[PDB]
């Protein structure tokens, strides 16, 4: 699904700037 | 009403901007970063409750932030609206330079998002507005915001928004060249390196309404490369629970076309005002915070001679 890959990218977390 | 609001706040602005407020005050961490922390301080004259940013001035210069750091007190000694955060007291001794402003105890959107999975329409809508009306504020002022994100969203005591950081922050009239931002929340004009304006703040609006509302961004991947990809192709797919007024906005804020992203068109941010997915959404109660929220929970001398 959408949400197991959002889990799977590794960005779910606080995310930075460039 | 909201032209002769917007002529007096401008007003208001340029006169505190021409001439910055310096050395107003004199000296739990909270969180921290590369030049410096974030303190929960107590002025012990009236007993209240701020939090203080500290930036080492050494760290500063050495990290390249001087700019930044110099126009972001600027901002926040200039601005004035509900939804961005109030700046007490600014000042500097030989070492560091302070920033003490108003105290959000509700800690950030990202972590009440990440912990509910994702906002019904209402609540997502109801943070929505209040992004809507403080972008209006910030673009009459010619003050690009370029970091929109749940992340830099703190959530007060009533349950409103407050913006506390303009590090990305520049005051511009027609188009700037710098790429700066969260992968996430880049506007397509910011990746293909052309000239962009205020309409990257409507893209970040979009990328915002559809993170609130699923629970994770339009536009994803394990690198940021290819999170660029994905945003440059501009496909997008909405979670099947998404209203159809929901995905019709999202389609026009999400618009990798500049002659058709609303916010951009020739009646402005009323594109974005007189939608149907904000049909009940009370302008004027949203700006007077009246609405119930859903969720209530000697170095350095001459670089920062401004400050
Ligand atoms: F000093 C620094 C330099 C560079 C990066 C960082 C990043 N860390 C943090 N930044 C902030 C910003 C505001 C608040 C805040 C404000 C008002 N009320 C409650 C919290 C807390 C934190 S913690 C800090």
């Amino acid at each position: 699904t959408t949400y197991a890959d959002f889990i799977a990218s590794g960005r779910t977390g606080r995310r930075n700037a460039i | 009403s909201v032209k002769e609001f917007l002529a007096k706040a401008k007003e208001d602005f340029l006169k505190k901007w021409e001439n910055p407020a310096q050395n107003t005050a004199h000296l739990k961490t909270l969180g921290t970063g590369s030049f410096g922390r974030v303190m929960l301080v107590k002025h012990m004259e009236t007993g209240n409750h701020y939090a203080m940013k500290i930036l080492d001035k050494q760290k500063v210069v050495k990290l390249k932030q001087i700019e930044h750091t110099l126009n972001e007190k600027r901002i926040l000694q200039a601005v004035n609206f509900p939804f961005l955060v109030k700046l007490e007291f600014s000042f500097k001794d030989n070492s560091n330079l302070y920033m003490v402003m108003e105290y959000v105890p509700g800690g950030e959107m990202f972590s009440h998002l990440r912990r509910i999975g994702r906002f019904s329409e209402p609540h997502a809508r109801f943070y929505a507005a209040q992004i809507v009306l403080t972008f209006e504020y910030l673009h009459s002022l010619d003050l690009i915001y370029r970091d929109l994100k749940p992340e830099n969203l703190l959530i007060d005591q009533q349950g409103y928004i407050q913006v506390t950081d303009f590090g990305f922050a520049k005051r511009v009239k027609g188009r700037t060249w710098t790429l700066c931002g969260t992968p996430e929340y880049l506007a397509p004009e910011i990746i293909l390196s052309k000239g962009y304006n205020k309409a990257v703040d409507w893209w970040a609006l979009g990328v915002l309404i559809y993170e609130m509302a699923a629970g994770y961004p339009p536009f994803f991947a394990d690198q940021p490369i290819q999170i660029y990809e994905k945003i440059v192709s501009g496909k997008v797919r909405f979670p099947s629970h998404f209203s159809s007024d929901l995905k019709d906005l999202l389609r026009n804020l999400l618009q990798v076309d500049l002659t058709k992203r609303f916010g951009n068109l020739k009646n402005g941010v009323n594109d974005i005002k007189n939608h149907k997915w904000f049909a009940t959404t009370d302008w004027i109660a949203i700006y007077q915070r009246k609405v119930e929220a859903p969720f209530i929970p000697e170095k350095c001398g001459k670089e920062f001679s401004e400050f």
